[PDB]
């Protein structure tokens, strides 16, 4: 019941304002060969490579359709949105995307709930209940996005006797339709568009958490599956050094969380280190990915890479990060 | 630079009591009276642990917290029971029950905000704050629950300073409270995310030193608190006197821990002699260099030889030569060099003060971090999960707001805290 | 102009304490002119040493600088925020001293690497001096890390990040280490209590052999600016090694049929030169000397001859001759509490060798071992640093050792 890591690579097409300053390209996507020509010499292989002509349904059929069977067979499932701020993480997840009006332009989030009810009524023999939970992580704290406010000092983590990550103080809604899902994610995004209803001070620098969960019970074999919608922060790194006195703790948050996550994935890099101690306990977003990373779970890595040469070294850092973690 | 002191628990109360009764004698402070140092050298840095009010009184800037009025009433009637401003006594009349969660959920929350009021009064009372001294025990929600509840509100309040934790971890073979060891797991679950420096103290090593190595037969608790007071007095104000090469708390913080998982510490006081007989002409750093690094003279319950070393933090004081400091330290870097793990080349940190103590000519103080604390918290984990299972006298905690998942997450946090030292022993 | 100097670091402050005591004795400076320098440290206690008893009465106290914040011994914290609050007052006081002097000569800098406090403050201080007074003389002495006699746990990382600021902000640089000075105090001083209070006397002795009674009243000067383009081969700011030879006792060492040539030849003996850069394979590119006491220059152009005809202490192939001879009339001076020799002639030396890269390898491999496991990185992230500065410091040392590889022994 333990499976290795699956990797998806998708290039976005070029936005106008990143071309209006007189920029050019730096990539050459090889979909059959499975790598890209970054500049001249950098040829970095992956599992699933898609060019800048990809929709959300192409990535959906490529990766999420094998994830949906495993989620309807009692296995944990997790997809996460990594990439540069502006490289299309919010587009890749597409939690009930609206403004991108066309039907191929909303993401995986309406599509999975559209394909759930085709098999929910067919799996009426086993007890099948689906509940959702939408959260935000910022400043090494939490935010209940199904709530107008709850103190992050009052919400903490747990862990069960079986050995999996347990939450508390989180609103759960047993969903029965796509209307409730997209309504609560309209409200979720309507109450945290810039970041938990507050002046955008890089609200995309935060983390947001969403989770779909299905139980299984008939002689009563309790194997509960989860279909996680993880939405991470930006892949970029801010030097920040003197900004407002000593208040560069936001850089301390993202740099500590991604150096911790980098030591985790680089502990999976060397196979000598994958028997070692995996430091989940350095960050909250690493502890929420504890059982998600391997075990009985299912993992598809997506890093939204940038097409243009204006993002050359940053997309290089992204490709280095995915080549160390992309597995 | 300014530091305040916390007293939680009856054991922490006794520790703080004997600590003030030592450190005021080092500066030459009569109890009601004033400075009486025959040199001016005892006076030059007294802004650290005192505050001037009238030229005679020098109030110890400290905190007095208990869930029972009788223990601190015994303190205020004792030897130095007039040196405290009595408003610093903060206490409820409620029960001092041995539940961690009694001191952390309900019967501590009745008394949190008064302590917050006192520490906000005393932090910005005066000049730039430096650190915090937490003395408590794990054997009571006074020290375990209310202690971690205090410092967990402190580190969200003050993300800047240094949190010195003086904990009393229950020894495994001498476990004088049979209903104890849940509180250890609940305490260490919320120590490892808030403080930075924890000098864990174990009573059985104190009994070992004073009862085997010292020939003093009666193990009166005043001697134990006297030794712990000497141990902590060889740390801070020793480095806040004139010194040849002096450090602070923050230097030892950057020196000792590898990671920000803050990697608990083992204290040690070097010169231990039988009362009058042990005059032996063996007085140098060298004898003390050997005296620090044995299986005894180590306040851990675990054996510190059994495992690697991370960082030797040695504190020296007295007129002495640095060449025969570093030469002895090179001998320690060469003899035990197998379990003195190699990839960190310098494992030694040197702290040199000028002054001796009041009576002794030369003394030293050892602070240590080894992998051997794995084989102390593994033993505490074993004593936890052993009688976690049968539950029959576990339902005291359930109706106090404690839930089932909290114990298991505490178990996993303490257990992979053990597992990282299982890694770095090799 | 007496090279108005700066001092920082407890090592630097105490070494300036003993050095300044030697200064105020060697000219007959009564405790009733002006101290011509500044003392800055991020801890008030080490400065309050001198601000308590001796020399407090001497100094006008309104001109020394302290920091009431933490000690902060790590390059990141010492360079950044916690040292930011002090630098401007220091700059205004040293520009006051630049205004009161007239035709000054330069800057002698005394600090250390052993701890970040006297390193990053030092770093941006030298940077701001290169911005302000870059068309001057910048001499720097720092106490070099020990290969195995080391004291700080965090000993490499400070020096590793400090190898950038010593490159493009000074030209001549001195890096003398504790270890062979302990060897001197055991061997040639003949005592068995080496305390820092004597090592400070030794460095004060070598700097008093450089500068003081040479410049102040007297007439036989040898220039600092005639060092900084007479000691580097090529204007990459290389790293010469200075050594004070007659370190023998005035108590037991009554070899009183002593001449110039003994300590002159002892300037080139390997186990006496206060660093582990013996000429096992390091060669000599420039060996400018300074003599003080009595000089028959036949001793000069006979010791130079008998060194030239050894063919064991082989010079640089491309550098034909590299000598410059400092001759001063006045003897050294012995502090009454000190231990030095009171001899009517004395020789300090200074020379740049090839094998500084050996000590750089001793520091470099030591850095890379703890860098490999990402050891102490969270403190430096906590005061705003990055991996790329570590990479640039590593390749900086790599470029320095390649430069010492080609331009040295190789022809
Ligand atoms: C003249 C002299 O030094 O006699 C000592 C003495 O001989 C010895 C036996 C003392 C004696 O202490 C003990 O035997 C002891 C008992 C219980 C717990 C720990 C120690 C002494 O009690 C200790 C005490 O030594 C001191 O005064 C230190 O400064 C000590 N201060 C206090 O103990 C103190 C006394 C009254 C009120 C408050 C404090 C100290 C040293 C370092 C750090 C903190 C405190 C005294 C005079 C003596 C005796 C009485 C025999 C020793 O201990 C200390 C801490 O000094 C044990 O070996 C050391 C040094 C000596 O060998
Ligand atoms: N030769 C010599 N070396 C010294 C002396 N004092 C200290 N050192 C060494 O030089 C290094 C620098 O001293 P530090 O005290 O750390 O100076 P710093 O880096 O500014 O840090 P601070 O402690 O805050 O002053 C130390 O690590 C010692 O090993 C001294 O008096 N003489
Ligand atoms: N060494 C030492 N340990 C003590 C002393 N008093 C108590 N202890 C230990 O501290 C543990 C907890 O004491 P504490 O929590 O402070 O008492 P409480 O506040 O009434 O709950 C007990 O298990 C004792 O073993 C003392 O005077 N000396
Ligand atoms: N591959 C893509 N195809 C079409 N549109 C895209 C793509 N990637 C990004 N976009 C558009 O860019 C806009 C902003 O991208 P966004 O998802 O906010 O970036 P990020 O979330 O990574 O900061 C979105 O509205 C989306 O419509
Ligand atoms: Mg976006
Ligand atoms: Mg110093």
């Amino acid at each position: 019941e333990e499976a290795p890591v699956r990797v998806a690579l998708r290039v976005r097409p070029l936005l106008p304002k990143e071309l209006l300053h007189g920029h050019q390209s730096c990539l050459q996507v090889e979909p059959g060969l499975g790598r890209v020509t970054l500049g001249r010499d950098r040829h970095f292989g992956f599992h699933v490579v898609l060019a800048e002509d990809a929709g959300q349904e192409a990535v959906y059929q490529a990766c999420v359709q094998p994830l949906l069977e495993a989620f309807f067979e009692g296995f944990n499932a997790t997809v996460f949105a990594y990439g540069q701020t502006g490289s299309g993480k919010t587009y890749t997840m597409g939690e009930a995307s609206v403004a991108s009006l066309l039907e191929d332009e909303q993401g995986i989030v309406p599509r999975a709930m559209a394909e759930a009810f085709k098999l929910i009524d067919e799996n009426d023999l086993l007890d099948c209940l689906v509940h959702v939970s939408y959260l935000e992580v910022y400043k090494e704290e939490f935010r209940d996005l199904l709530e107008v406010g709850t103190a992050s000092r009052d919400i903490q983590l747990r862990e069960d006797e079986r050995g999996n990550v347990v939450l508390c103080g989180v609103k759960e809604v047993d969903v029965e339709g796509l209307d409730e899902v997209l309504s609560l994610l309209e409200m979720g995004n309507a109450a945290r568009h810039t970041g938990a209803t507050h002046l955008n001070h890089l609200s995309s620098r935060s983390h947001t958490v969403f989770t779909v969960t299905l139980e299984q019970r008939g002689p009563g074999q309790l194997l509960v599956s989860k279909f996680h919608f993880v939405d991470l922060a930006g892949s970029e790194r801010v030097l920040k050094t003197g900004s407002t006195g000593e208040r560069l703790k936001e850089s301390i948050q993202i740099n500590s969380s991604l150096l911790a996550l980098g030591n985790v994935i680089s502990a999976l890099g060397d196979p000598q280190r994958r028997g070692s101690h995996i430091p989940y306990r350095d960050s909250k977003i690493t502890r929420i990915l504890k059982d998600s990373l391997g075990g009985n779970a299912k993992t598809v890595m997506i890093a939204c890479v940038s097409p243009s040469s204006s993002d050359f070294d940053e997309t290089l850092n992204t490709l280095n990060y995915a080549s160390r973690a992309q597995n | 630079r300014e530091i305040v002191h916390i007293q939680a628990g009856q054991c922490g109360n006794q520790i703080g009591a004997k600590f003030w009764e030592v450190i005021s004698d080092e500066h030459g402070i009569d109890p009601t009276g004033s400075y009486h140092g025959d040199s001016d050298l005892q006076l030059e840095r007294i802004n650290v642990y005192y505050n001037e009010a009238a030229g005679n009184k020098y109030v110890p800037r400290a905190i007095l917290v208990d869930l029972e009025p009788g223990t601190m009433d015994s303190v205020r009637s004792g030897p130095f029971g007039q040196i405290f401003r009595p408003d610093n006594f903060v206490f409820g009349q409620s029960g001092a029950g041995n539940n961690w969660a009694k001191g952390h959920y309900t019967e501590g929350a009745e008394l949190v905000d008064s302590v917050l009021d006192v520490v906000r009064k005393e932090s910005e009372s005066c000049d730039c704050l430096q650190g915090f001294q937490l003395t408590h025990s794990l054997g009571g929600g006074t020290g375990s629950g209310m202690g971690t509840l205090l410092i967990s509100k402190i580190r969200e309040e003050y993300p800047d300073r240094i949190m010195n934790t003086f904990s009393v971890v229950p020894s495994p073979k001498v476990s004088d409270t049979v209903v104890e060891p849940y509180n250890a797991t609940l305490s260490v679950h919320q120590l490892v995310e808030n403080t930075d420096e924890t000098y864990c103290i174990d009573n059985e090593a104190l009994y070992d030193i004073c009862f085997r190595t010292l020939k003093l037969t009666t193990p009166t608790y005043g001697d134990l608190n006297h030794l712990v007071s000497a141990t902590m007095s060889g740390v801070t104000t020793c480095l806040r006197f004139p010194g040849q090469l002096n450090a602070d708390l923050r230097k030892l913080a950057v020196n000792m821990v590898p990671f920000p998982r803050l990697h608990f510490f083992m204290p040690g006081f070097a010169p231990l002699t039988s009362r009058g007989s042990q005059q032996y002409r063996a007085l140098t750093v060298p004898e003390l260099t050997q005296q620090m690094f044995d299986a005894k003279n180590m306040m851990a319950a675990c054996d510190p030889r059994h495992g690697r070393y991370l960082t030797v933090a040695a504190v020296f004081r007295g007129r002495m030569s640095m060449k025969e400091v570093d030469e002895q330290m090179l001998n320690v870097q060469n003899k035990n060099s197998s379990y003195f793990v190699e990839w960190i080349p310098n494992n030694v940190k040197t702290a040199v003060c000028d002054i001796p103590p009041r009576g002794l000519k030369m003394s030293a103080t050892f602070i240590g971090n080894s992998t051997a604390i794995q084989e102390l918290f593994k033993r505490i984990s074993e004593q936890f999960t052993a009688m976690f299972r049968r539950k029959a006298f576990l339902h005291w905690y359930t109706g106090e707001g404690m839930d089932e998942m909290e114990f298991t997450e505490a178990e996993s946090n303490m257990n992979d805290l053990v597992s990282e030292y299982q890694q770095y022993q090799d | 102009r007496e090279c108005i100097s700066i001092h920082v670091g407890q090592a630097g402050v105490q070494i300036g304490n003993a050095c300044w005591e030697l200064y105020c004795l060697e000219h007959g400076i009564q405790p009733d002119h002006v101290p011509r320098a500044v003392f800055v440290d991020l801890e008030p206690t080490v400065i309050d040493e001198v601000r308590t008893g001796t020399y407090r009465q001497l100094f006008h106290p309104e001109q020394l600088i302290t920091g009431k914040e933490d000690a902060a011994n790590n390059y990141a914290r010492g360079h950044y925020t916690i040292g930011k609050e002090i630098i401007d007052l220091v700059l205004d006081r040293i520009r006051k001293l630049a205004d009161q002097c007239t035709g000054l000569q330069g800057f002698s800098v005394f600090h250390s690497f052993g701890g970040g406090t006297g390193s990053g403050f030092t770093s941006l201080l030298m940077e701001r001096l290169s911005v302000d007074y870059g068309k001057k003389s910048k001499l720097e002495f720092s106490i070099y890390p020990a290969p195995q006699v080391s004291t700080a746990v965090v000993e490499p990382y400070n020096s590793i990040l400090t190898t950038h600021t010593t490159l493009e902000h000074s030209d001549c640089a001195f890096m003398v280490d504790n270890e062979a000075i302990y060897d001197i105090c055991r061997r040639n001083l003949d005592i068995e209590r080496p305390t820092y209070t004597n090592l400070n006397r030794l460095i004060g002795q070598i700097v008093s052999s450089i500068t003081a009674s040479l410049r102040f009243d007297g007439a036989l000067n040898v220039d600092l600016t005639e060092f900084q383009t007479n000691l580097v081969p090529y204007p990459r700011a290389h790293f010469p090694l200075a050594t004070y030879a007659p370190v023998i006792s005035a108590e037991k060492a009554y070899h009183e049929q002593l001449s110039v040539a003994e300590i002159t030849n002892a300037c080139f003996e390997p186990a006496n030169q206060m660093v582990k850069c013996d000429p096992r394979h390091g060669k000599y590119m420039a060996c400018c000397l300074l003599y003080r006491g009595d000089v028959v220059p036949k001793d000069v152009n006979a010791a130079i001859a008998t060194i030239k005809t050894k063919r064991t202490i082989q010079f640089v192939d491309w550098c034909p001759t590299g000598f410059k001879v400092g001759i001063n009339y006045e003897p050294p001076t012995v502090v009454p509490g000190g231990d030095l020799a009171k001899v009517q002639r004395a020789v300090c030396m200074l020379s740049n060798t090839t094998a500084i890269a050996e000590a750089w390898a001793r520091l470099d491999h030591k850095f890379d071992l703890m860098y490999a496991k990402r050891a102490f990185v969270h403190w430096y992230v906590g005061e705003g640093m990055e991996e790329g500065e570590f990479s640039e410091a590593r390749e900086d040392m790599a470029a320095l050792e390649k430069d010492y590889e080609e331009v040295g022994v190789d022809s």
